[PDB]
């Protein structure tokens, strides 16, 4: 069933699983028309599909052309997501296909379940965690590849960089979600924390800075300070 | 007009005959029911005074043979059986009709309720849903489960309703996943009507029989089946106009007849609100919406 604080370590066992987040699939800017009415203009989007154990991220980029001439785009976005997840699973060899797919929003359950009827042994689950994957477009290299795409495209990343060489996947996921939570609560501060100085650079093949263990502790502390703060600033405490 | 005679009434029991019912006391001189209208299926059902658990009963059509009821003290229930010696039947029934030991099927002349509840229900189709082929009548009770329920456990004693599942390969064409889940016309018209039921009269018949088993026996799986078959139509954008008008009439009389005190368990809030207010057919069920809003506004 649903995923919550109590069955948290299941994410890091040896059963292949994917998180799927659709919050950045259908993105718009809202603007005024010459007649003073409001219109949306769609911008490129992405499906954030992530293996939390290995850090592999299958970033399916959603080009605006896929909305052309379609109605009810928020509903269609959910079914497009599921169609692209289903195509992804079918492209993987059997031994690489997930045993579970966990959706970050419950409205994806029916669209994914219908698209995966061919896969009766793949469990589609919701979660009660408030995961911050929507902030994935605050990661510069991911934002960049989504906005530069001129056609539908899949790009593969490891969102943990080389962290697993030194830390467990439980710790890597905790770091990842702290970083994304920070970026979601106050993007500017979070981004200032990560890279204002340049003696800790982002390798060309990485998404995040090459911090040492001791620098990650300081970074991680700064993000918690940020998050607790914004939370007082927000409720005045 | 036909007759179901009873050997005797050895245990106190509430007898129902279609939408009617009467109390019979322990060892009361009761010998059956007469003046039953020919041309319709009927159901004769029972609730023991001692054990309200297990309502049970028998769907039958008097054109298909001479039927009587006989208490079985081993199995403890009133059993429908067939008298194959037609002269013994006429003689026994005439003996009791002369002694005035029978209740008269009490149809009011203005009253088309039973016709309206059973318009499309045929015995031959009931016998395929309730498989017991040595008998011309069909036994149903509260506890019997459906074929679909046994997939989610005695196959002989099941209700073999047509399986409907909105999240199934049968319901959803590859490549039309979104289209077919939000608009079930493909599944209603090609798969069910054209493929399985052959016509809407068979579809309606199964839906009316599902409702009647839910109402008379509190059979949960039957209610599930009723609701499913409504929802499939209501959730199709493309439904023949004659089916919509007929459905509205069907539902109207089902809602009219439902006991007011059983609405909380026999009516599915979600299905009904969806059908009447959200679905493609939200504006096509005028008579059904009007009686539902005036009788069960609480559910909506
Ligand atoms: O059938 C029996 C008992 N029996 C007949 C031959 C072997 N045993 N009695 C009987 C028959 C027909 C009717 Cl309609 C009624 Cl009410 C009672």
């Amino acid at each position: 069933g649903a995923m919550n604080s109590s069955n948290y370590a299941e994410l890091f066992n040896n059963d292949i699983k994917l998180f799927v987040d659709d919050t950045n699939v259908y993105r718009v800017t809202v603007h005024k028309t010459f007649e003073g009415n409001v219109a949306t203009k769609a911008i490129n989007g992405c499906i954030f599909t992530l293996n939390p154990k290995t850090g592999h991220l299958f970033l399916k980029i959603i080009h605006t052309s896929v909305w052309a001439g379609q109605k009810r785009l928020s509903q269609l976005a959910k079914w497009k997501t599921a169609e692209e997840v289903s195509a992804l699973v079918r492209s993987l060899p059997k031994e690489e296909q997930p045993k579970q797919i966990i959706v970050t929003r419950k409205a994806m359950l029916d669209p994914l379940e219908v698209h995966m009827l061919d896969f009766p042994n793949i469990a589609i689950r919701p979660t009660e965690l408030r995961l911050p994957f929507s902030a994935a477009m605050s990661i510069d290299k991911l934002s960049d590849v989504v906005m530069k795409a001129t056609e539908p495209q899949m790009v593969l990343f490891n969102i943990y960089d080389d962290w697993l060489d030194r830390i467990s996947s439980y710790t890597a996921f905790s770091r990842l979600t702290l970083l994304l939570r920070a970026l979601k609560t106050n993007e500017e501060s979070a981004k200032m924390i990560l890279l204002s100085d340049p003696t800790i650079t982002i390798k060309s093949y990485h998404l995040w800075p090459s911090f040492t263990d001791e620098q990650w502790i300081t970074i991680e502390s700064q993000m918690r300070d940020l998050i607790l703060t914004e939370y007082g600033r927000k409720y005045n405490v | 007009m036909n007759t179901v005679p009873f050997t005797s009434a050895p245990i106190e029991v509430t007898i129902g005959i279609d939408q009617y019912s009467f109390n019979v006391k322990e060892n009361q001189p009761f010998h059956g029911i007469k003046d039953i209208p020919i041309g319709h299926v009927h159901v004769i059902h029972f609730q023991h005074a001692d054990n309200s658990s297990m309502r049970y009963g028998y769907w039958f059509d008097c054109r298909m043979g001479n039927f009587y009821i006989q208490y079985d003290p081993k199995d403890g229930l009133y059993k429908m059986m067939e008298e194959r010696d037609g002269a013994k039947f006429e003689n026994i029934v005439h003996n009791f009709k002369e002694r005035q030991m029978m209740v008269s099927y009490p149809k009011i002349d203005e009253d088309d309720t039973w016709y309206n509840l059973t318009e499309f229900v045929q015995m031959d189709k009931i016998r395929k849903i309730v498989r017991k082929d040595e008998n011309q009548f069909s036994y149903v009770d509260s506890s019997m489960t459906t074929v679909q329920e046994n997939e989610l456990s005695d196959p002989a004693h099941s209700l073999n309703y047509t399986v409907i599942n909105f999240k199934s390969r049968e319901a959803i064409r590859p490549g039309h996943e979104m289209e077919d889940f939000l608009d079930k016309s493909y599944y209603l018209n090609t798969v069910m009507l054209q493929g399985i039921f052959k016509n809407s009269s068979n579809y309606f018949g199964e839906l009316q029989f599902a409702f009647l088993n839910a109402m008379f026996f509190g059979n949960y799986g039957s209610s599930l089946q009723w609701h499913a078959m409504i929802e499939l139509i209501c959730s199709s954008a493309t439904v023949p106009k004659h089916m919509l008008d007929k459905l509205d009439e069907i539902l109207y009389y089902q809602i009219k007849t439902l006991p007011e005190q059983y609405s909380d368990i026999l009516l599915n809030e979600r299905v009904w609100n969806i059908c009447l207010y959200s679905s493609f057919q939200k504006n096509s069920l005028h008579n059904t919406e009007k009686i539902m809003e005036n009788k069960y506004p609480e559910l909506l």
